[PDB]
């Protein structure tokens, strides 16, 4: 009896895959990627147009040697299947034209950049349902003080963002 | 464990697994009333169960207790992954036996290169899982605080050392946190965590325990 639960009231395992999906069946559908601006390959983290997609198997990792993903717990967020440009298919955030924003990495990313998420259990409706922070490493202690969300662009691509009152609301269905 | 050994039953009498109707962790018993593990491992309503191989199915010599108290270290960072370990107390006493044994405690850090056994139940493949149904072992090498630093710049604090293989293919994995690291005949670290399970230069990390010893025996005296 710990944290993270996907959409079957089962435990979520430590660099197992699961579709990131919205809490409300509008907005979106899954996360998947995206080439946006100018940029030379799908270098963007988006939730898919289609609101029906479960988009793309996401691995959930935690650096502790649990099966299970503790509690509090920092989680790196990668594509099991990356779109190859990238070197390699974990998470982190970029200053872009938009502000920070979720993006993939042509060049190898260090622990340090990768593990700058958690989640957060939303009680309501009691259905499992997390809101994603997003953590900066300040000194000897991190600081979990932002959330992820959404920032619909010009060509509607519904970028991951680093905001403050746009937090996005998930549920994490095993793949 | 990724890379070693089927240990043998009862052949690790120290180790146990924390159980809340299911394996979730390891940890190690230093003695009749008290179990050390990972402090990421805490949960509430934890059942230690001792004298295991076979964790599916009961085979004569285990020994369910639930715990009584579970006292995570009260620096305890889950960001930085700082101050892993938990101390259980057992609600009621073990019977010591061939099967079931304590691990001493170090009361001196040991050094780099020492061999050291660490086992455990977690998963054994890579890039890939398979979890086994008795107790794996694994013989590795006390890394140095440099190549330790190197493998996880900015990562590692002086209560934790790095231990298994540079080369990469063998080390602990998802299931082994908690578990025991037991080097000259005393429990010099605890399984705490990694990038990956036996990748090329990122080898085990471990709580060093060491540095816990003191508070280890002052918090059994008086809980
Ligand atoms: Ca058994």
């Amino acid at each position: 009896d710990d944290d993270l639960v996907d959409a079957e009231g089962n435990l979520v395992e430590n660099g197992g895959t699961y579709y990131l999906l919205p809490h409300i069946w509008a907005h979106g559908g899954g996360i998947e990627t995206a080439k946006t601006g100018n940029e030379p390959c799908p270098l963007t983290v988006v939730r898919s147009p289609n609101e029906v997609s479960k988009g793309e198997p996401i691995r959930i990792s935690s650096q502790f040697r649990s099966l299970f993903i503790p509690r509090g717990s920092l989680v790196a967020l990668g594509f099991a299947n990356p779109p190859s440009c990238a070197a390699s298919p974990w998470w982190t955030v970029v200053d872009s034209p938009q502000g920070p924003a979720v993006k993939l990495s042509q060049q190898k990313l260090p622990e340090k950049d990768i593990l700058v998420f958690k989640f957060e259990k939303v009680s309501h409706s009691n259905i499992h349902v997390y809101k994603l922070l997003y953590c900066q490493h300040d000194e000897e202690d991190v600081k979990c003080d932002q959330y992820i969300g959404i920032h619909r662009d010009r060509n509607g691509n519904r970028r991951l963002v680093v905001t403050e009152e746009n937090p996005l609301e998930l549920v994490l269905l095993k793949a | 464990i990724v890379g070693g050994y089927t240990c043998g039953a009862n052949t690790v009498p120290y180790q146990v697994s924390l159980n809340s109707g299911y394996h979730f962790c390891g940890g190690s018993l230093i003695n009749s009333q008290w179990v050390v593990s990972a402090a990421h491992c805490y949960k509430s309503g934890i059942q230690v169960r001792l004298g295991e191989d076979n964790i599916n199915v009961v085979e004569g010599n285990e020994q369910f207790i639930s715990a009584s108290k579970s006292i995570v270290h009260p620096s305890y960072n889950s960001n930085t992954l700082n101050n892993d370990i938990m101390l259980i107390k057992l609600k009621s006493a073990a019977s010591l036996n061939s099967r079931v044994a304590s691990v001493s405690l170090p009361t001196s850090c040991a050094s780099a290169g020492t061999q050291c056994l660490i086992s455990g139940w977690g998963n054994t493949k890579s890039s890939g899982t398979s979890y086994p149904d008795v107790l794996k072992c694994l013989k590795a090498p006390i890394l140095s605080d440099s190549s330790c630093k190197s493998a996880y710049p900015g990562q590692i604090t002086s209560n934790m050392f790095c231990a298994g293989y540079l080369e990469g293919g063998k080390d602990s994995c998802q299931g082994d946190s908690g578990g025991p690291v037991v080097c000259a005949g005393k429990l010099q670290g605890i399984v705490s965590w990694g990038s990956g399970c036996a990748q090329k230069n990122k080898p085990g990390v471990y709580t060093k325990v060491c540095n816990y010893v003191s508070w280890i025996k002052q918090t059994i005296a008086s809980n």
